[PDB]
């Protein structure tokens, strides 16, 4: 589902950031002074990241703050695949199937996530730890094995190193840019 | 199957679209046939418009039995839509080209 | 369900104190055997897997040209546009 | 194309000289427009003068139609002038289909 | 003389008489009836198997299992109905012997 | 493959086979099929005025294979002998919905009719 | 006549130690003076005698495009924005340009600034990178708070603003038009391309598109001799293309090298897994995801040049090495190309929507084996009709790498239909 | 002014012009599905890509103005290629209703099938179906049989005022609906289901109540509220049901 909004218990009920209100009037700032409609592509990422899962009445009230067609800025977020819809726990992670990476074995990293973290592949976990979700290209292909979490991407990773950083991941952060080789040449 | 045939030969010379291979060869198969109708009229009708009781009923059980090819090759007794400007409407089913050639030989 | 006069089928109403009907008299009127959709809701809802699905009345051999339905809405029943048989899941 | 034409012209070039012999003539009382499309010929025929023009076509050592067997109207409203009667001829020894119309 | 539908290549018998009188005139229909069945027989032994429709869906209507599947096919047989052909312009005439005559459709 | 008197036909679980289009209606020489439609309380629309006359009718097969949804299937009909005109054509379904009589040798002889002879 | 890779010479290489200061002694804003009180007119010459091209994929001259604005007149001001994200799959120009070194690609819009006429620089990063972009705005912090461009930095009178802006990750930074319309604030879309480009009007102003390895090289054509870049590489294309290969391969890396190189010699330098063109099975594109993949018997005689990979099938846009092994299905991999346009598509153009969804559908049924054999040769008519009627180029994207298929291979693709019908059907 | 000719033949149009514009002046009506009448020009279709005298690549008539004195055919071999195969793009995923679709005749895709469309065959498997979005008491609108287009998108933010429709998706499980479930505000947006050429948008109250066939049109002034005038009204036998929009250069800008 992509086009469908739930009405039940997620549709009035959502809260606008108060801490964060004088760094999102500044947002609007950077661009043009006037005719400004720029700065809701931008918070929208910034509401995602203060409250996690966006609802439809946090993206009206997103709206009425920098004055838009409240039918355009839910529109704009529907289209973008940065921003998350549904649901989304403390860290999700998104593995890369893409043929780059696939030639050197991705889905061998895929099925060694699926099964250590537990659950189905497009499910997420029931405890809301780690959330799988099937991702295109992240950015960064030098490496074979790419993954991105929360803010900082891991690159490549084995079957059985991709299974220990999730695990250790439940207690204490672990960046792992360049787990297997220096990022610049290998 | 003369009727339409005239007709749908003027479409077909409007749009400047030829036939199937196989249509024009139907079309030619019930295109005698109905001369087969038409000329036995022009003798068992005519022959009772001066006076020949005999003729008439020797070729109208003949004509009934060619009614069947009509009724088996299209829904409609006499008269059916079965030629149009697309070549022919209908296939041929199993049950005629045996048919045909055993009523032809008698 | 019948009132003074004849049966309705179909939604038809007869006469209003008999006024215009005067014909079906001496002749009974006819009756269709269930005809207010008594039986299409009769059938039973088949069960799907797939977000859809492409329905048919009986394969290429009986009347029923492809429609895909969607059943995503949960609260909608999700008929196709021939049929009167409803898919859930 | 196997399906998609009749038939192709040949013939037409042929035709086309009977739309240049009538015209070589070259009468105002008879002639003006010659139309020749589908292997096929049209003349439309000024009123004044329609007898002359089918003794013509008849008897004649170049062009032996002689049987005029057809003859249809057209109804249209469209033109200022209403109906036109169309001549549909044919011939038996020469074996063409010739058209002559009124305006 | 002016072949319709695959002629020329079928072995026709033209029965003329003599004299234009009421006898004549009718000998060469029956003499047209024995020498109608060498028409039908060649009809019978030359046979291309294909197709009976034109493949054009704008000009003959598809098959039933063809457009239940299909979407351009269904569009094009609900378009051949309401306003059907779409005819080019143009005056057009047409003749094929009739048993009696000619048809000619103008 | 025979055409006669006609009946419409309906699905093997309930409901109207035919989904009233105007279609037949457009086919028809004669024009002797009347259409008008009208939503079936919720949900489905499938008509409400559907005449059928026998004062006209060439019988051509036309509506038969025109319909998308094969509701009119002509069927080998020949009793038909009435007093009046009104008994002779056909009301709003009804005594054509009374084809049911006749729709067990049409579901034999339509057998013969999906993939053409 | 043949050239030679590198030979310590980079216009961007340093990885090890950069940040603000540590930049600006190896080689950063050391004529930064210089091209500021130079004339406009001057300065735009500086790139147009050279000669540059395209480091984004498009293959359009990067002097022609920068000088088609020019800008003699205007009411409205002049804002000129650089692509930072990656849209084709298998390419380092943002994990390298943006993240390693921002010190070049912060330099590069005040360098394109005075020249192009720009009264603000917009810089547009990924949306999954966000510590790669995050390393961008510090560099910009540091540079706007010391004072080397904005107001009156630099001894130039003309300002120039540098601003980052998050993307969405997808088609909003692929094409032209499309990263006008996704900084304007309205949903990622395209606009229509043939009526007005980027210098008529986007965004409510004369603007410029701009990539991030294009941008990152005009500082250092500007800095060193004009001669110095046109020397390397062929008699068309001119300068040096960083190109990173990834795949089947001893050790993956991107490096730096210079123009009209040999792809034996290039992945050589690598390593490529078991054999380059000896014992495995070469199945390797050009191009990142634009360019359809390369057979292996004509690999040698192709160049890494775009002048001379024009000749050979389809022209490399992106120019990276992405290698694929024997062992590994070449009709499995090309699915999933497709599989990646069939969720990057806008959703505008209907040969697009409801054309490269079509696509993907009929070419998963390759991978099983069920498609008939007469379905090969029908694909290739549709395919090659999404490229000549689209407004971007991202349904050209999914149309070269199918035509791919059809050309080179076929008996492959006809062995697992025909394996599987004997099998299961 | 500048002359440009279209199909040999040479016709005068201003500096500033479109070619489906100006192709309309020398009489010839290119296949159309984004208006040209009243609402913005806008791509997303391709329909009306017409190829130039000299040009590798073929250009949509929406878009591209003439400008200069070129030549373009409308009867070109290779307009008549991208014309058939574009149609079979659009009907790829297209949901099958034409009997039970409310429009029939009246449908714009529909008659294009028939005169520029590719007849012979139709290769597809597996059409995608979106669920049905909300709508109170005018226009019962069906999101399967819409062609996701961007004609009504345009139509709410500009004529009618408050916007309402767009864009949901990104490939083909993109929707033209509003996403939140909220009704539409009456004013003007009745127009909208005369708006749309396919049967997505049609009126509860003449849904499924009459075809296109058979319905006679007469024109008939408005006789609620002032100003509003030419409106043709369909008889369909005795009792009228279907009330339809009549042009007007003046009275009505092609709504009512
Ligand atoms: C599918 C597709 C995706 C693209 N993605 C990008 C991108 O992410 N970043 C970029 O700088 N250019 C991208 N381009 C190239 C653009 O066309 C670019 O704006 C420009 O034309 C390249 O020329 P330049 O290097 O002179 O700026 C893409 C092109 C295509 C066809
Ligand atoms: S009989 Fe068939 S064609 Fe006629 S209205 Fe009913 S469904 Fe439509
Ligand atoms: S058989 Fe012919 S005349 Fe009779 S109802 Fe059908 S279409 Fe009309
Ligand atoms: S080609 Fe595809 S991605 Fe590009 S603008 Fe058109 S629909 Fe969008
Ligand atoms: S939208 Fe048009 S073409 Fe599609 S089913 Fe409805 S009437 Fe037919
Ligand atoms: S509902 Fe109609 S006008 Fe609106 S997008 Fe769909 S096809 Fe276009
Ligand atoms: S293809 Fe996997 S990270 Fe780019
Ligand atoms: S009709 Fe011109 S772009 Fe759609
Ligand atoms: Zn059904």
């Amino acid at each position: 589902v992509h086009r469908d909004t739930p009405e039940n218990n997620p549709e009035t009920p959502f809260d606008f950031t108060p801490e964060n209100y004088k760094r999102i009037e500044a947002i609007v700032k950077n661009y043009p002074e006037g005719h400004k409609a720029a700065a809701v592509l931008p918070v929208l990422d910034l509401a995602q990241r203060q409250n996690g899962w966006l609802p439809i009445s946090a993206m009206n009230k997103v709206a009425e703050i920098l004055q838009v067609p409240p039918m355009r800025v839910y529109e704009v977020a529907t289209f973008y695949t940065m921003y998350n819809r549904k649901p989304v726990g403390k860290y999700h992670i998104q593995v890369c199937t893409t043929t780059p990476c696939m030639l050197r074995n991705s889905d061998s990293i895929l099925e060694a996530i699926q099964k250590k973290l537990g659950i189905k592949v497009g499910e997420t976990t029931p405890d809301k730890l780690f959330t799988l979700i099937e991702v295109e290209c992240l950015g960064a292909c030098v490496n074979a094995p790419m993954v991105q979490i929360n803010d900082n991407y891991y690159e490549d990773l084995t079957p059985k190193d991709i299974e220990e950083i999730i695990d250790e991941l439940k207690a204490g952060k672990i960046p792992k840019p360049g787990p297997r080789s220096g990022r610049f040449s290998c | 199957m003369c009727n339409e045939q005239a007709y749908s030969l003027a479409v077909e010379k409007l749009l400047n679209i030829r036939p199937p291979p196989r249509a024009q060869w139907i079309r030619v198969l019930f295109g005698e046939i109905t001369r087969l109708l038409n000329h036995i009229m022009a003798v068992t009708t005519h022959a009772l418009d001066i006076g020949a009781m005999t003729p008439f009923f020797w070729m109208f059980e003949e004509r009934e039995k060619m009614f069947e090819f009509y009724e088996r090759v299209s829904g409609a007794r006499m008269h059916a839509a079965y030629v149009r400007p697309g070549g022919v409407h209908q296939d041929l089913p199993l049950g005629l080209m045996d048919d045909i050639y055993e009523f032809s030989k008698n | 369900x019948x009132x003074x006069x004849x049966x309705x089928x179909x939604x038809x109403x007869x006469x209003x104190x008999x006024x215009x009907x005067x014909x079906x008299x001496x002749x009974x009127x006819x009756x269709x055997x269930x005809x207010x959709x008594x039986x299409x809701x009769x059938x039973x809802x088949x069960x799907x897997x797939x977000x859809x699905x492409x329905c048919d009345g009986g394969g290429g051999a009986l009347g029923h040209p492809r429609v895909y339905i969607n059943l995503d809405k949960e609260t909608k029943t999700g008929t196709c546009g021939y049929c009167g048989l409803q898919f859930r899941q | 194309r196997p399906t998609v034409r009749p038939r192709n012209d040949v013939a037409h070039k042929q035709l086309s000289a009977f739309g240049e012999y009538v015209a070589e003539i070259l009468p105002k009382y008879v002639q003006q427009v010659q139309v020749s499309c589908f292997n096929e010929l049209e003349i439309c025929i000024h009123p004044d003068g329609v007898i002359p023009v089918l003794t013509f076509l008849r008897d004649h050592s170049n062009a032996q139609f002689k049987s005029l067997a057809d003859l249809t109207a057209v109804d249209i409203p469209t033109r200022q002038n209403r109906f036109e009667i169309v001549y549909n001829l044919l011939s038996l020894r020469f074996n063409s289909r010739i058209r002559v119309k009124t305006y | 003389t002016q072949p319709y539908d695959v002629y020329d290549q079928v072995e026709f018998d033209v029965p003329i008489g003599s004299r234009g009188d009421c006898y004549d005139r009718y000998l060469c229909r029956v003499e047209e009836m024995r020498q109608s069945i060498r028409i039908i027989s060649q009809c019978l032994n030359k046979m291309p198997p294909g197709e009976i429709k034109v493949d054009d869906a704008k000009v003959s209507p598809p098959k039933r299992a063809e457009m239940k599947t299909s979407m351009e096919s269904l569009i094009h047989h609900f378009k051949l109905y309401t306003e059907g052909y779409q005819v080019p312009p143009g005056a057009t005439y047409t003749a094929i012997e009739a048993p009696k005559g000619e048809f000619g459709v103008y | 493959r025979f055409r006669g008197e006609h009946a419409l036909r309906r699905y093997p679980s309930g409901e109207e086979r035919c989904i009233a289009c105007k279609l037949c209606e457009a086919v028809c020489p004669a024009q002797a099929i009347t259409i008008e439609a009208e939503p079936r309380a919720d949900g489905s629309r499938r008509t409400t005025r559907y005449d059928i006359d026998m004062t006209k009718c060439i019988y051509c097969g036309f509506c038969q294979e025109a319909c998308p949804v094969d509701a009119i299937v002509e069927g080998p009909n020949f009793e038909f002998s009435t007093e009046t005109h009104e008994e002779l054509l056909y009301n709003k379904e009804k005594l054509l919905n009374n084809g049911d009589k006749w729709e067990a040798e049409i579901a034999a002889n339509i057998q013969a009719d999906y993939l053409y002879r | 006549s043949l050239k030679d890779e590198d030979r310590i010479f980079t216009n961007l290489y340093g990885r090890h130690d950069w940040r603000l200061k540590g930049a600006q002694s190896r080689g950063d804003w050391y004529k930064t003076k210089e091209i500021l009180l130079k004339g406009p007119d001057w300065i735009l010459g500086e790139v147009k005698t050279s000669g540059l091209r395209g480091r984004g994929g498009a293959g359009f001259p990067t002097g022609l495009k920068w000088s088609f604005m020019n800008k003699p007149s205007d009411g409205r001001p002049k804002y000129l924005v650089v692509n930072a994200d990656e849209g084709e799959p298998g390419t380092c120009k943002d994990r390298e340009i943006i993240r390693h070194d921002p010190h070049k690609l912060v330099e590069g819009c005040l360098v394109g600034g005075r020249a192009m006429g720009a009264r603000a620089a917009y810089i547009y990063i990924r949306g999954e990178f966000y510590n790669e972009a995050s390393n961008l705005q510090v560099a910009i912090r540091e540079a706007y708070e010391a004072g080397l461009i904005g107001k009156n930095a630099c001894g130039s009178g003309y300002d120039f603003d540098v601003f980052v802006v998050r993307g969405a990750g997808a088609y909003i930074c692929g094409e032209e038009t499309a990263l006008i319309e996704s900084i304007e604030g309205k949903q990622g879309k395209p606009r229509l391309k043939p009526p007005f480009p980027a210098d008529v009007g986007v965004f409510g102003c004369p603007t410029t598109v701009a990539n991030v390895e294009t941008v990152a090289v005009s500082p250092t054509i500007c800095r060193r001799g004009g001669a110095w870049f046109a020397s390397f590489g062929r008699e068309r294309n001119s300068g040096t293309k960083l190109f990173n290969i990834s795949g089947h391969v001893n050790n993956p890396c991107t490096v730096e090298e210079e123009m009209s190189v040999p792809l034996k010699e290039l992945i050589e330098k690598h390593a490529g897994g078991v054999t380059g063109g000896w014992d495995n099975l070469l199945a390797v594109i050009p191009g990142g995801s634009s360019t359809p993949l390369i057979p292996k018997s004509v690999c040698e005689t192709v160049l890494m040049d775009f002048d001379a990979l024009i000749q050979a099938q389809t022209g490399l846009g992106t120019a990276a090495v992405i290698v694929m092994d024997r062992s590994t299905d070449i009709v499995k991999a090309i699915a999933r190309l497709i599989e990646f346009y069939k969720h990057e598509s806008c959703g505008q153009c209907t040969p697009c929507r409801e054309g490269v969804d079509w696509m993907n559908k009929v070419m998963a049924r390759f991978v099983r084996g069920d498609a008939r054999p007469a379905e090969i040769d029908s694909l290739w008519e549709i395919s090659k009709q999404i490229e000549g009627h689209t407004i971007c180029a991202l349904g050209d994207g999914a149309a070269w790498p199918v035509q791919g298929l059809i050309r080179h291979f076929r008996p492959e693709l006809e062995e697992r239909m025909q394996q599987f019908a004997q099998q299961h059907q | 002014l500048i002359e440009v000719f279209v199909d040999g033949q040479s016709v005068m149009v201003e500096p500033g012009t479109t070619v489906l514009q100006a192709c309309e002046k020398v009489g010839m009506q290119i296949p159309r599905f984004c208006y040209h009448e009243r609402l913005s020009v806008a791509g997303n279709c391709r329909m009306c890509l017409v190829e130039i005298e000299k040009a590798p690549k073929v250009v949509a008539a929406c878009a591209m103005p003439v400008m200069k004195g070129w030549n373009i055919l409308t009867n070109s071999e290779k307009t008549k290629k991208a014309r058939e195969g574009v149609m079979e793009f659009l009907l790829a995923n297209h949901p099958l209703d034409c009997p039970i679709c409310d429009q029939g005749g009246e449908c714009d895709l529909q008659d294009q099938s028939m005169m520029f469309g590719s007849d012979r065959s139709r290769f597809l498997e597996g059409k995608r179906a979106v669920e049905d979005k909300n709508i109170g008491p005018l226009v019962k609108t069906i999101m399967t049989r819409c062609i996701q287009c961007t004609r009504c998108i345009r139509f709410a933010s500009e004529i009618a005022g408050v916007d309402d429709l767009g864009t949901t998706g990104r490939g083909n499980d993109m929707q033209v609906g509003t996403y939140i479930e909220k009704m539409f505000m009456s004013e003007l947006s009745g127009n909208i289901i005369d708006i749309c050429p396919v049967g997505a948008l049609t009126x509860x109250x003449x849904x499924x109540x009459x075809x296109x066939x058979x319905x006679x049109x007469x024109x008939x002034x408005x006789x609620x509220x002032x100003x509003x005038x030419x409106x043709x009204x369909x008889x369909x036998x005795x009792x009228x049901x279907x009330x339809x929009x009549x042009x007007x250069x003046x009275x009505x800008x092609x709504x009512x």
